[PDB]
RNA sequence: GGAGGUCAACAUCAAGAACUGUGGGCCUUUGCCUAUAGAACUUAUAACGAACAUGGUUCUUGCCUUUUACCAGAAC
């Protein structure tokens, strides 16, 4: 449910999308294709 | 109902019965009208009179070119005139576009959960295996290029 | 002058009979000027060939076109935008016709059917039954609530529009019919089959008024002229113009070395379009026969070479705008290029050829 | 010229009358009793002179009407004496015979002869060999 | 179909053999016809079945008609007497 | 691909609603009912 | 074999015109619509860290086929 | 003349809350305004029927070997 799943607060959205940015940048595209459409990030913090 | 039954009793059956195009006879009617459409455009290119025995031997390249399209074999005929090869290549690209679109539509109806026959799911698996291996061969070719 | 020199010495029994007279007259005859055309916008959005197009005969705001993905589409004329879509055939739509007396869209298709769409609710009202194979042609009668359809059946059916009864069947040809035009006075139905004839039908009697046998191959396209009461019939390179109510040969168009001519159209001020199977679209004067522009349709990005051919065309109601649909599954609009004058863009300079003996 | 506004009217009226006669006959021969609410509405002289009165008869509603009607197959004699003339004017196109590798309908035995790099590769393998020698050093 | 054509051929030969024997005996059994498989199946010696007349022209064909009719009647009589 | 003047536009959606008619009905008498 | 023909003609509509009809009433010819209308740091350890008109060669077919083949 | 009919024919029955006729004026007949005579039956928690069935076409579903025969909502 909506109470249950990750609650989209600006700091945590920016944090998770930033961590995926870094992990995507660590691997070349010619080796594998890591995309944001296939990923799932989940932040535990004081707002989640 | 009984009016039609009793008039069939006294008066036979109407000989003038035509057949509605249904799901049963659609993949046949597409063939009939495709080949009429091809043979008109090829009969107009000729400067001679074809006299009509040649026409049914001309359409064998249409059948062979479609078989070569499905199998991803390139279909070069060695002594073929140029605009006739252009006509056949045009109509085979037409038939293949309708073929690919129908494969996509029926796979979406298979995913969603719509009612579908057993033969239609076998036909759709056979279509999609062609489409996958054609994408695979073109990926190998573009890598080598 | 020179024809006096020929006539006093050679002495033809009829001065019109001799060929130097009929060639000297054409050189002295001097056709009219028309403006050159250009491409204006290109509209994508079908999933197969654009087989047929029709225009609103009243308001001139939208044009409908049927296609090879078995759907018809109503496009905005002025902006080019897609208003709506219509499905209801299972095989391709061969010809569309919008009525001018009632809000009816009669569509015809290759799956042997003829349908009547309401444009007030966008649904199918009336289905028609009786064609042994797939119909390729709809005209609508100008004053009598009829439909005339034809296909590979080798007959013309003249449907009543209320009771949907195949009232009158015209049995004349020896092949599929490519075009049927309706006409308000006694050559009331003018058809053209693939046995190189064009027939003028008496629909009350049931027989033919006159068979026109001048073409050598299948007649694929015809057109009625809006202000003239004459017809134009195209062939594999043979465009002629015919008078109705007599059946004369009024003029032959210099149309040589253009390939299979798929479509025709006639503007109000005597322009004749003739798009061909080789992607060449050529514009003629109507009263003369002079071809004053030829163009070639550049097809698309990843298209083929065979995939450029104008399969259908029409003109705007005001007439200054040409709508073609090519075999590269695209819709192209052509424009009169208002800037050019008689001195800037002259034409092709009118040199009729005594050789080919056709002029 | 275009045809005048009077001939359009005469032609429209005469042909409208004809189409309505055909539609009334087709709806009046039907077995549906409901069709006769959609229709929209004799003496003849048999010789020099005889003055007969053609009356119709009232038929039984249960016995079949049009007792001659039946479904038959007919050929028609196509008869004309209008000869009409066909008024015309005055190696590259040889298509080869078709041999297919899938179908052979008459089962013939056709002649057996008839039926049937980029630099990135090198640069990659060069760099891998250099990497091998570098790692060993 | 190959087999059925050969068998119908030999069946016709036997059917003519018995007639020739009875003709020698002096009793002339006429040849029975094949039966019709449907009600309007067409026999092809009764009539010229879809006879199209050649639409006469300007020239005159009375004596050539008489000459053909003479020749055909004489051929039929010769096949009757002598037998082709 | 056709130069500056000739515009191309890909079209896959219906701008008008599918219910909104093409030929609009004529209402003779204003009905307050 | 020899039952498999490419149709090379069509049934002429004139061929069934001299027939005499029958008069069975069909379910799709009942009266219907009788009316006509009318118009009017930690990030440093990594070695790498810093429409074509053919349907099969499109991106829609490739996203379809990359979805359905796993 | 009067009562009655499990008698017939022909009009009429769903619409600016809504009918027809007549006179006068304006436009050029249709239509608009104005003065007048009549309107049976049906209708406002809306319709002749304090009752209530089936058929066609196109959408959306349900049973799922295919078509009839079907499941049950919508529009015409």
């Amino acid at each position: 449910p909506k109470d249950s799943r990750m609650r989209l607060i600006r700091q945590d959205v920016n944090l998770g999308r930033a961590v995926f940015w870094e992990i995507q940048s660590r691997v070349p595209t010619s080796l594998t294709s890591i995309k944001w459409e296939n990923a799932f990030v989940s932040v535990y913090s004081k707002n989640n | 109902y009984i009016g039609n039954l009793i008039t069939r009793q006294f008066e036979g059956r109407s000989n003038e019965i035509v057949k509605t195009t249904t799901k049963q006879r659609l993949d046949a009617y597409y063939d009939l009208e495709l080949r009429n459409s091809v043979m008109d455009d090829i009969l107009e290119m000729m400067p001679e009179s074809i006299r009509q025995k040649k026409a049914r031997t001309i359409l064998q390249h249409l059948s062979e070119a479609w078989r070569c399209w499905k199998a991803n074999i390139p279909w070069d005929v060695p002594g073929m005139p140029a605009p006739i090869k252009k006509i056949i290549e045009r109509y085979i690209k037409s038939k293949a576009d309708a073929w690919v679109s129908a494969a996509h539509y029926n796979r979406e109806r298979i995913k969603r959960g719509a009612h579908v026959e057993k033969t239609m799911v076998k036909k759709n698996l056979g279509r999609l295996t062609r489409l996958w291996i054609k994408n695979e061969q073109e990926r190998q070719r573009q890598i080598q290029k | 002058h020179a024809s006096a020199f020929v006539n006093k010495i050679f002495q033809p029994e009829v001065a019109e009979e001799l060929i130097v007279n009929r060639y000297e007259k054409l050189l002295s005859q001097r056709p009219e000027w028309h403006a050159p055309w250009k491409l204006s916008r290109v509209i994508n959005g079908h999933l197969g060939w654009v087989r047929c197009v029709a225009i609103d005969p009243v308001d001139n705001e939208w044009f409908i076109t049927g296609s090879n993905d078995t759907t018809m589409k109503v496009w905005d004329l002025a902006t080019g935008k897609l208003k709506t879509t219509l499905a209801g055939h299972v095989m391709t739509v061969r010809d569309v016709a919008v009525s001018d007396r009632h809000p009816y869209l009669f569509s015809v298709s290759e799956d042997k059917t003829v349908k009547c769409w309401d444009l007030e609710k966008n649904q199918i009202i009336r289905d028609y039954y009786g064609h042994l194979s797939g119909v390729r042609t709809v005209s609508i009668h100008p004053t009598l609530d009829l439909i005339a359809t034809a296909g590979r059946d080798s007959v013309i059916k003249l449907w009543d529009m209320r009771t949907r009864i195949p009232v009158i069947t015209l049995v004349g040809h020896k092949g599929p019919i490519n075009q049927v035009q309706c006409t308000p006075v006694d050559p009331q139905v003018v058809s053209s089959s693939t046995d190189a004839t064009v027939r003028l039908w008496d629909v009350v009697a049931g027989k033919t008024m006159k068979v026109l046998t001048h073409h050598k191959r299948s007649v694929r396209a015809t057109a009625l002229h809006p202000k003239e009461f004459s017809v134009a019939s195209a062939c594999t390179d043979d465009i002629r113009s015919w008078g109705l109510a007599e059946g004369s040969l009024l003029t032959n168009f210099e149309s040589e070395k253009t390939g299979i001519i798929n479509t025709l159209s006639i503007n109000q001020d005597d322009v004749l379009f003739a798009g061909g199977d080789n992607g060449v679209l050529s514009f003629y004067d109507y009263k003369s026969g002079h071809k004053y522009q030829s163009l070639a349709t550049r097809e698309m990005v990843g298209s083929l070479e065979g995939e450029r051919s104008v399969l259908c065309s029409t003109f705007d109601k005001t007439g200054l705008r040409l709508i073609t649909g090519e075999a590269d599954k695209s819709i192209k609009i052509w424009k009169q290029d208002e800037t050019a004058t008689k001195e800037s863009e002259p034409g092709l300079a009118w040199n009729p050829n005594l050789s080919a003996k056709r002029f | 010229p275009l045809p005048t506004k009077a001939e359009i009217q005469e032609c429209t009226a005469r042909t409208k009358s004809y189409i309505q006669r055909l539609v009334n006959a087709k709806l009046a021969n039907s077995n549906n009793r409901a069709s006769s609410r959609y229709v929209t509405e004799a003496n003849l002289l048999l010789n020099n002179s005889h003055h007969i009165e053609v009356v119709s008869k009232q038929m039984d509603p249960l016995l079949p009407r049009f007792v001659g009607k039946k479904a038959r197959k007919v050929v028609a004699p196509t008869e004309n004496d209008e000869v009409v003339p066909v008024l015309h004017m005055d190696n590259e196109w040889k298509i080869p015979a078709a041999v297919s590798n899938w179908k052979n309908p008459n089962g013939y035995t056709v002649a057996l002869e008839r039926r049937v790099i980029n630099d990135g590769f090198m640069k990659l393998s060069e760099a891998l060999e250099n990497a091998d020698k570098k790692a060993r050093q | 179909k190959i087999r059925e054509r050969m068998l119908e051929e030999s069946k016709r030969i036997a059917e003519l053999q018995k007639r020739r024997e009875l003709k020698q005996a002096g009793i002339n059994v006429a040849i029975k016809k094949p039966k019709k498989k449907y009600g309007t199946d067409i026999d092809y010696n009764e009539d010229i079945v879809y006879e199209q007349a050649p639409m006469p022209g300007i020239y005159d064909t009375s004596t050539e008609d008489r000459q053909i009719k003479k020749k055909f009647e004489q051929f039929e009589r010769k096949v009757n007497r002598k037998g082709l | 691909p056709y130069g500056k003047e000739v515009e191309v536009l890909m079209e896959t959606k219906n701008t008008q609603s599918p219910q909104t008619p093409l030929v609009e009905p004529v209402t003779e008498r204003t009905k307050l009912q | 074999t020899t039952s498999h023909r490419p149709q090379l003609e069509a049934r002429s509509g004139a061929k069934a015109a001299a027939y005499t009809p029958t008069g069975i009433e069909h379910a799709r010819l009942l009266p219907g619509h009788t009316t006509l209308k009318y118009r009017k740091s930690w990030r440093k350890g990594t070695a790498f860290g810093r429409y074509i008109n053919d349907m099969t060669k499109s991106e829609y077919h490739q996203e379809f086929l990359h979805k359905h083949v796993r």
